[PDB]
């Protein structure tokens, strides 16, 4: 599907998105935004199929709103990751959504995790997503080391998900791409005249 | 038309036969066993194949009648024994079956003999039964049997059925469990094995 | 029998002889889940009284399942029937579980040998749906004839005179147990380290480890 | 009024022309017959301290206690009826417990006391039950909230508060936290204050006799509600006789 | 089997839809309106499969119309997009309904294709029915990605037209809803790309070839 | 008054009257004692009947293969009740399989007890519960009020004129302590028959301990080894 | 026997006692399919202060036992008047949760191995992922019971109550052949230590791959 | 299903319906002297066929609803509207979990026309009619009554038309069925009929 | 006013105290354990020769060995007698052999004090029975009489009577009846103490009898069987 991704910044989260879910030949979603937000504490990129992605997507966001708004300050991210791990454990056989969640709560302080289809939840440097968003391997690797700097993580980013784009099919246009600080999501869109082109495989 | 409890009916009493036998019919897991169990002083049955099955039901049935023949002090019929037994294992079923039960007793109508399989079938005939073997079996004994046979008649005619039929049968560690039942009690003629049958007869 | 798939295997094979107030259970000292055994240690027996003591068998899942129930059902029989638990406990047990395990099917062949507490000694045998019989003889596992011959040939005596030429004694019932497993190694090749066999009477537990021969 | 058969105690959906409720306001002086608790925030933990009543000459401890653990680091403190707060101790308890389960983060004070604020407020609404005769003190440390007090009366109110009382003495023993400095100050200095306002309020017909308990949840403890040392009661304890001669 | 389009414009929403309205690829009727008129507000058009879409856009409009008269505040196509997915998550993914749901808040005019996956999909702009993204791709190409409203009406009414010439399934009249959210001008011949020859000549017979032996009236 | 018309209903001062009231139920009740050591929990009951002609019927319930039960007040309520408990630690066999602590066990006595005094137009349950109960953090003997307060004592008598043998247990109080399993039952005896007048002194027959412990499970001697216990006589200590 | 399919497979961890301690190499690195999504995660679980658990098979499976675990322990510490969790408690517990799932068709599958200290006894306990309880001299978990734990075995032998040192050597020697024998493992693996400290379970260290061997 | 035999010929003189006993599992036959026409009222049959077991199972419960009517309206209940109502109770009994086909035959004695036979297929489908069989058999037997028809047809007559068929079922049919219990039915009470 | 479900200062519940006199207003059972066998004696008190004395029955079987008689409402008894009965039969599908005298009383008392009136659900009482039972019978065990109050207190019984004469006879009962007096004495004991609380004579349309002895199940005496009785009293 999309090339999702999310590498550890300073104290906070450096994103990644593609913008088509692909079903084989027809687009289930031509146009796919990954980079919203589902609270303001947590930002979420969610991969695999269209309908199993979406409706975890509502439950998170749910449950996220009232318990910041309950609770009066906010709540932390690891909240988030766990409501995402409970509809996974039912699912566990049936459908699979493999959701990498990643922002910052002001309250506990940063985090990054990855919340998987089977159910699990567990804290890591930067996860890249996706069924043929797992072609990058060696490209992740390569870019992510402890507490990267924030320019290089940036570059690193964007490069990742046009490696992914080229060589996976199930990926493709518009790069969206999302530098998250503290309260804020700042969002830039890379153009699709834009991408590096893969160099003689023939 | 089948073993494990059968039933064929007299005037005077019915002729209760059964098998002592454990698990399927390919081997016993012990060899001292009476399966034949006594629910009420009614009659005898018991049976094999699914045990926990046949168990479930007739115990079932058992109290049922039971309650209502000791309470009300009316004696429950042939009918009443085996509507309740009907009733409930339709409803159970999905739950593994197999209940063969030879029910008996005298009614206001005169002797009444109905035969309760776990398909759901009740039938009335010369001599039914209900498990598996008998099936041959019923071919030689309707011949052998008059419509009113006395007890001790028909006890004869047990043990001459019986001792050509252990030639036939292949199945091992078994006894014949003889009981007549005069009405509203079960009495045990004799419980003579297979094998001793074939040499007296 | 059947080949494991609705609940987990564990083997083992059990032997039971009834004599007159003495009975042997044996069954293979081992805990498995997996095809190998985990360790040697088990708690597939459990007694609850002098009086009984129970051994379920087979898959590991099953055995803690349905012993600890057998506990429960002691207490309960002693207080409201007021009768200390014993052949009157195993009857009651046998068709509670034989309901719960035969829709899917049943992989524990649980035997409670104990002596009523009137008096008068039973060994009680279910297939693995619901039948209790009191015998002098019992083979259960999937190999549910494999041991019931020996107690059938050498303790009811019929065609035999070697063994007995009337009915075993204690002494000889003891005597013949080792002997009896360590032919059953031989055949069967569902085990692995030692088989232990517990012999229950009425004023004496006894367990002996021996070693698979 | 008191003495009646229909509405007024009977009730609680009754409403006089003043507005009031009186078994709403019944269940509040229930409260007030023993003993005081006190429970202090410090920006660092809470400290409490409990008089502990001491209802016969056969006693071990934590018998009759107050002192219950809602969550691994909350603490709560009951003050009025126990019958009451054994109820409210199973309820708190459990609504934390499956918060925990699914939030996977300590739970947020100002969360759990609007939940059992609910329940209380649930039945003094109803005429159809009265409501708890005991109102409790919730506090509680911990990193990812910060440390918080909180207490919950028969009404079902929850507000924070930097230090409370709830019991018999409390508009004196009140008066005596307006002299310390409480919210900046260590978990350990606050506990030799917490014992000494307990033991100069006790008089002989609040209740007979106590044995004093203090618990700890702060940098001391790392978190977690813990009953005080041995060590740390008898100094405090000290501490307390000492400025009461 | 039905071809429905609707689209995001520089004005407010245009849906063109051929008539016909088939179970399976025969039609059961060659008269009404496939896209439908709901209340005031709300215009949904409806493609795939006949059964699932036009019990599913019924439903949702009890629910809709609910939540508009209480909270007083106009629909909101993404607001629409979460009580089909929610609607049909309860059903329980049986069936196939590609429905295209368009309403005008108070900021722009909002339009939205949910396939019956219990997507949160948001488009760009979008055509239904038949397969999902072979009446998308047609969006791509004859729009700029925006021009002038008038411009772009000719511009939906063309390439549906297209549709309706390369698969013949569509019959009868194009059929164009021009949707705000008080106004709903249906214009039922936006172009009329083909119609039947006239069925002048009977084949009607006298009795002699079947007869009656009655023509009472029962009481 | 009408300050126990229903257990709802308040009195200015802030009490319920109908829960207070069926604490004096209690006091109708037979006498039990329980005490406890470090290896053992024993409870020294009174047992009664309509028929002397025939054995009495046990006051000592069955609860766990090491938590027995004595009970003062409400015959019928105090079995109610002991259902529940006995549901909860037979489960806690199956499940936890530890054997269950006195103190988790009545918290659970102490929500079910607050439903029906939370409760309008019912009664209160009159009955006052002392539990002899030994986990592996040794005994604990834990009195219940008609209430829901629990105490974890040493020592504790409920029941009718239970001041008199208190006085007794204010006296050895430091013994329980130390004993073993005959010491704590003689010592509930010569509390249990100061209940009763000067001139009365039990007997076997109206006399069931339940013993409970470390070398032993859950036992009940009606007259099977009382007769011991109840030897080296002392008659009323005052 | 029947095991669900497995994507995020926990595989070898020997566990074997020592007096008031237990020495464990379980692997910290948790392969999903083919790709090794966390090289980092943790099969180590805390019920309480003197215990640990570690398991083994489907790692998603093992999580939703944890979370059973907790709600329990956490409504029943704390308050320790005599009630607290206790070394028998969450071995028996534990068992149950996994029974009540073996009654369904598809059982949670988690192969778990207990090392607690509970009110007088120090216990080493293994429990199923379909129930079963025994006390244990050294148990494997997941697919240490069929490869290498006979040849653990053998060493234990002669001596069965050896020291933690002894222990160390094995465990550190063993993820050498672990990486020989089977495919999804890597060699940052966590050495975990119940003892009556704590659960402790440091972070993956790791020592060399061995599969350059070569020589007949 | 149909795969029994059941004929009915209806007139008003009498209405003969005949059955055979051969409720056969196994091998051998469990029914070969019970009677395969249940009395729901002395004046009212119902004749439950399909699965051997299935048949004792409907008329239980019908039985019970029949009486209730008598009962509960304090006349016979009308023909009408028990045929209906024994219609809506086996569709209602189609729905629930075991799916039962049932094959009824209704006698009942109606305002008119005299005695009078009303007729239910396997598609649980109530029909008013003269004429008519049951089971695999229906479709011969309402054959040769429309070669010959009389519905006013006299005892006599009808023992020729049940002598054409009877040869013919023994040895063109599938059911030889010697054994057959044969009734013909007046308005007042049921009278035992020559059986071939 | 003030509710009924209050304690009152005495110490003690209202609606039990009247539960009580409500056995007390009945007719009067004896049931006499000997060790020879149970045996259940109540007066019928006939007043009118056209009631068919077979049908007034005021002993009811618990089981087909245990026999009960019971006293005060007659139709309140009815309905724990009826669900008695569903009881020892279900006790022969579990356990595989019948219920004891023991077992069957407890669970019947359980039910005998709920009572919440307002705000209680309508499958549990609001008030509780003002019956007391006899239960008689020999079973595994051996003879065994127990008694059931409507206050829910079970005790075990040797001698025990209920109904208008229920302290009186009680307490002539512990004198003439011992174990040192044989089963048909026991049967002359009881008619005896029936007379004060009957408006006539004994007689054999004035007594009902049944005896459970051991080895025999539950027989209900025939009128030549009073009528030895009667004979000599």
């Amino acid at each position: 599907t999309t090339i999702m991704a999310v590498q550890f910044d300073g104290g906070v989260v450096l994103g990644a998105d593609s913008r088509t879910t692909t079903g084989s030949y027809i687009a289930n979603r031509v146009t796919d935004k990954l980079t919203p937000i589902h609270d303001h504490i947590f930002c979420c990129r969610s991969g695999s199929a269209a309908d199993t992605q979406a409706v975890a997507d509502a439950v998170t966001y749910q449950l996220g709103f009232h318990s910041i708004e309950l609770n009066e300050p906010p709540l932390v991210h690891t909240a988030a990751s766990l409501f995402k791990e409970m509809c996974y454990r039912y699912r566990e056989d049936l459908m699979a959504g493999i959701i990498i969640a990643g922002w910052d709560p002001q309250e506990g302080g940063q985090v990054y995790s990855v919340p998987m289809g089977g159910m699990m939840v567990r804290q890591s440097f930067a996860i890249g997503g996706s069924g043929s968003s797992y072609i990058y391997g060696y490209v992740d690797a390569t870019y992510r080391e402890g507490m990267t700097k924030d320019e290089c993580l940036q570059f690193t980013a964007n490069a990742l998900a046009l490696a992914m784009e080229r060589d996976g099919s199930s990926g493709g246009v518009i790069r969206l791409a999302a530098i998250q600080q503290s309260g804020v999501e700042r969002q830039v869109l890379l153009g699709d005249q834009i991408p590096k082109v893969t160099i003689s495989t023939l | 038309t089948t073993t494990l409890a059968f039933k064929f009916q007299h005037g005077v009493i019915v002729a209760a036969d059964s098998r002592a036998t454990a698990g399927p019919y390919i081997a016993s897991q012990t060899v001292k066993k009476v399966i034949e169990i006594n629910p009420y002083l009614l009659g005898t049955m018991a049976g094999g194949a699914a045990d926990c099955s046949f168990w479930e039901r007739l115990l079932a049935r058992q109290c049922r009648i039971y309650e209502l023949r000791n309470k009300e002090r009316i004696s429950v019929a042939a009918a009443s024994k085996l509507l309740a037994n009907m009733v409930y294992q339709y409803k159970g079923m999905g739950l593994s079956m197999g209940t063969m039960i030879c029910g008996w007793d005298k009614r206001g109508p005169g002797l009444y003999y109905v035969d309760s399989e776990g398909n759901r079938i009740s039938g009335t005939a010369f001599s039914v039964g209900s498990g598996s073997v008998y099936a041959f079996g019923v071919m030689d004994r309707g011949y052998s049997y008059d419509l009113q046979v006395e007890e001790a008649y028909d006890l004869a005619r047990r043990a001459i059925y019986q001792a050509t039929y252990r030639d036939a049968y292949s199945g091992g560690a078994v006894n014949l469990y003889h009981v007549r039942e005069d009405g509203w009690i079960r009495v045990s003629s004799d419980n003579v094995a297979d094998l001793h049958d074939k040499y007296t007869s | 029998r059947f080949s494991p798939y609705a609940f987990n295997g564990g083997t083992v094979l059990a032997i039971a002889g009834e004599d007159f107030s003495i009975v042997a259970s044996d069954t293979r000292l081992s805990e498995g889940f997996s095809i190998h055994t985990r360790d040697s240690p088990k708690c597939y027996k459990l007694t609850d009284k002098t009086v009984i003591g129970c051994s379920g068998f087979h898959g590991d899942c099953l055995t803690l399942t349905k012993i600890i129930e057998a506990r429960l059902k002691m207490y309960k029989h002693s207080n409201n029937k007021a009768m200390t638990t014993g052949a009157i406990a195993a009857m009651l047990s046998t068709i509670l579980y034989s309901r719960r395990f035969f829709p899917y099917y049943v992989y524990n062949i649980i035997e409670g040998l104990d002596e009523e507490g009137k008096g008068a000694v039973y060994s009680f045998d279910p297939v693995g749906s619901y039948q209790r019989d009191s015998f002098k003889a019992g083979g259960s596992a999937s190999a549910m004839l494999q041991p019931l011959l020996d107690n059938q040939v050498g303790f009811k005596n019929m065609q035999n005179v070697e063994h007995v030429p009337l009915t075993l004694d204690r002494a000889m019932r003891l005597v013949k147990d080792v002997f009896i497993s360590a032919a059953e190694r031989d055949v069967y090749t569902g085990d692995a380290l030692r088989i232990c066999i517990v012999t229950k009477e009425g004023i004496r537990e006894e367990t002996v480890p021996l070693r698979k021969d | 009024m008191s003495s009646i058969g229909t509405g007024y105690d009977l009730s609680a959906s009754t409403f006089s022309p003043d507005g009031r409720v009186f078994q709403v306001e019944y269940a509040m002086k229930a409260v007030e017959n023993s003993s005081t608790a006190i429970g202090i925030r410090c920006k660092d933990g809470v400290v409490f301290g409990v008089e502990k009543l001491v209802l016969s000459k056969l006693y071990e401890e934590g018998s009759n206690k107050r002192l219950f653990n809602v969550d691994r680091h909350v603490g709560m403190a009951v003050a009025g009826l126990l019958a009451d707060a054994r109820s409210l101790a199973d309820i708190a308890r459990e609504e934390a417990s499956n918060f925990r389960s699914n939030f996977g983060y300590n739970i947020p004070l100002k969360h759990l006391a609007d939940r059992v604020a609910m329940y209380v407020h649930a039945y003094t609404l109803y005429s159809a039950v009265r409501p708890f005769g005991c109102s409790f003190m919730l506090g509680s440390y911990s990193v990812n909230d910060g440390a918080q007090l909180y207490m919950i009366d028969p009404s079902g109110v929850s507000y924070g508060y930097w230090g409370c009382a709830i019991g018999k003495a409390r508009q004196a023993a009140k008066t005596e936290i307006e002299k310390l400095q409480m919210k900046e100050m260590t978990c350990r200095d606050v506990v030799k204050e917490v014992a000494k306002i307990i033991y100069i309020v006790h008089d002989e017909v609040k209740d007979k006799a106590f044995e004093l308990e203090l618990s700890w949840v702060g940098e001391l403890t790392k978190g977690r509600h813990e009953i005080v040392p041995k060590d740390v009661r008898e100094e405090a304890e000290k501490y307390a006789k000492e400025s009461l001669k | 089997t039905t071809i429905a389009g609707v689209v995001y414009k520089d004005g407010i929403v245009l849906g063109a839809d051929t008539r016909a309205t088939e179970g399976m690829v025969v039609a059961d009727k060659n008269c009404s309106k496939i896209h439908f008129i709901s209340p005031n507000i709300y215009c949904c058009g409806a493609g795939t499969a006949a059964d699932t879409d036009m019990t599913t856009q019924l439903i949702s409009s009890n629910l809709e119309l609910h939540s508009l008269t209480t909270g007083r505040l106009p629909r909101v196509v993404t607001a629409n997009r979460m009580l089909k997915q929610m609607l049909f998550r309860y059903q329980g993914y049986i069936g196939a309904a590609l429905v295209l749901g368009g309403v005008d808040v108070t900021g722009p005019h909002l339009y939205s294709i949910y396939p019956h996956g219990s997507t949160d999909k948001l488009p760009y702009v979008t055509m239904g029915s038949g397969s999902l993204a072979a009446m998308a791709v047609f969006e791509d190409k004859f729009r700029p990605d925006m021009e002038e409203e008038e411009a772009k009406k000719l511009v939906s009414e063309a390439i549906a037209a297209g549709i309706f010439n390369d698969l013949g399934s569509g019959s009868n009249i194009d059929l164009c809803v021009i949707s705000k959210s008080k106004l709903d001008f249906l214009r039922p011949y936006s172009v009329p790309n083909k119609k039947g020859t006239r069925f002048g000549r009977y084949r009607c017979e006298k009795g002699t070839t079947a007869v009656l032996t009655e023509k009472v009236t029962p009481l | 008054n009408q300050y126990d018309n229903d257990v709802t209903v308040w009195s200015p001062q802030g009490r319920i009257h109908q829960i207070e009231y069926a604490m004096e139920a209690v006091k109708q009740g037979s006498a039990t004692v329980g005490l406890k050591s470090k290896t053992h929990a024993v409870l020294v009951a009174l047992k009664r009947a309509q028929s002397e002609l025939a054995a009495h019927q046990k006051k000592i319930l069955h609860v766990d293969n090491h938590i027995g039960i004595s009970i003062a007040g409400l015959t019928a309520d105090a079995r109610l009740l002991c259902n529940f408990m006995r549901q909860e630690c037979l489960d806690s066999r199956f499940v936890f399989d530890r054997p269950l602590p006195v103190s988790r066990l009545v918290s659970l006595i102490g929500s079910k007890t607050q439903i029906p005094t939370q409760r309008y137009g019912r009664r209160p349950y009159g009955v006052g519960l002392l539990i002899a109960g030994y986990d592996d953090m040794g005994p604990h003997v834990f009195q219940t009020c008609p209430s829901a307060n629990y105490f974890d004592c040493r020592a504790m008598s409920i029941g009718a004129r239970s001041q008199s043998a208190r006085t007794y247990l204010e006296r050895h109080m430091s013994e329980f302590m130390q004993c073993n399993l005959d010491e704590l039952v003689k010592h509930g005896l010569r509390a249990l028959r100061e209940t009763l007048p000067a001139e009365q002194d039990l007997t076997t027959k109206n006399v069931s301990i339940g013993i409970v412990g470390k070398d032993l499970e859950f036992t009940i001697y009606d007259d099977d080894d009382v007769s011991p216990f109840l030897d080296g006589l002392e008659e009323r200590p005052q | 026997t029947q095991n669900p399919m497995v994507t995020g497979t926990s595989v070898l961890g020997v566990k074997f006692d020592c007096g008031v301690v237990i020495a464990a190499d379980m692997l910290g690195s948790y392969g999903s399919l083919a790709r090794f999504r966390n090289i980092s995660r943790i099969m180590r679980v805390n019920d309480s202060t003197m215990l640990g658990a570690s398991g083994d098979y489907a790692d998603f499976q093992y999580l939703k036992q944890v979370l059973g675990q907790m709600v329990i322990d956490e409504e029943l510490f704390g308050d320790g008047h005599s009630y607290s969790p206790r070394a028998i408690h969450s071995w028996l517990t534990r068992a149950m949760y996994s029974r009540r799932s073996k009654m369904n068709p598809l059982w949670n599958t988690k192969v778990i191995g207990g090392y607690a200290g509970g009110e007088s006894f120090l216990g080493y306990v293994d429990m199923l992922g379909v129930a079963y309880e025994a006390p244990s001299l050294a148990t494997g978990y997941g697919a240490y019971l069929a490869q290498p734990l006979l040849r653990e075995v053998l060493e234990k032998q002669p001596v069965l109550s050896q020291t933690e040192a002894r222990e160390l050597v094995e465990r550190c020697m063993r993820v050498l052949y672990y990486r020989d024998a089977r495919s999804y493992n890597r060699f940052q693996v966590a050495t975990v230590t119940e003892k009556g400290v704590e659960i402790e379970g440091p972070l993956s260290a790791q020592t060399n791959w061995d599969i350059a061997h070569m020589i007949s | 299903m149909e795969y029994l035999i059941g004929i009915q010929g209806p007139d008003y003189v009498l209405v003969a319906s005949d059955r055979v006993a051969a409720s056969n599992i196994v091998q051998m036959k469990d029914d070969h002297d019970k009677m395969f026409k249940m009395s729901e009222k002395i004046l009212l049959l119902c004749v439950g066929e399909a699965g051997d077991t299935v048949q004792f199972a409907e008329y239980i419960q019908k039985n019970v609803q029949l009486y209730k009517m008598r009962n509960g309206y304090e006349l016979s209940p009308t023909a009408a509207a028990n045929f209906t109502r024994r219609n809506l109770a086996d569709c209602l009994r189609s729905r629930t979990p075991y799916h039962v086909n049932l094959l009824l035959a209704g006698y009942d004695e109606h305002e008119g026309p005299a005695l009078y036979y009303m007729d239910y297929l396997a598609a649980l489908a109530k029909a008013p009619f003269a004429a008519h069989g049951y089971g695999a058999f229906l479709t011969l037997s309402i054959l040769d009554r429309y070669y010959t028809p009389t519905i006013s047809r006299e005892r006599a007559v009808e023992l020729l038309r049940k002598c054409l068929e009877e040869l013919q079922k023994r040895f063109i049919l599938n059911l030889p069925t010697f054994s057959v219990r044969v009734i013909d039915k007046d308005g007042i009470h049921n009278l035992e009929n020559i059986t071939f | 006013d003030r509710g009924v479900n209050t304690f009152s200062p005495e110490g003690r519940l209202f609606q039990v105290e009247y539960a009580i006199e409500g056995h007390k207003l009945g007719s009067t059972a004896i049931g006499i354990q000997t060790s020879e066998g149970v045996c259940l004696a109540v007066e019928k008190r006939i007043t009118s020769p056209l009631m068919e004395p077979s049908s007034i029955e005021k002993i009811v079987e618990i089981d087909a060995h245990i026999g009960c008689a019971m006293s005060g409402l007659i139709a309140d008894a009815k309905t724990l007698i009826d669900k008695a009965r569903v009881e020892t039969q279900n006790h022969w599908f579990t356990y595989n052999e019948t219920m004891t005298v023991e077992s069957v009383t407890q669970a019947v008392s359980n039910l005998a004090l709920q009572f919440g009136e307002e705000d209680a659900d309508p499958g549990a009482m609001s008030r509780p029975f003002g019956v007391a039972l006899l239960f008689g019978g020999v079973d595994e065990k051996g003879p065994q009489l127990f008694h059931m109050d409507p206050s829910g207190t079970f005790v075990q019984c040797d001698a025990r009577a209920i109904g208008s004469a229920s302290e009186g006879a009680q307490s002539s009962l512990q004198e003439v009846y011992h174990k040192s007096t044989t089963l048909k004495e026991a049967i002359k004991s009881s008619l005896i103490i029936l007379k004060q609380v009957m408006e006539e004579k004994l007689n054999a349309t004035n007594i009902e009898l049944a005896t459970v002895q051991p080895g025999q199940n539950f027989h209900m005496f025939t009128k030549e069987e009073l009528e030895e009785v009667i004979k000599d009293i």
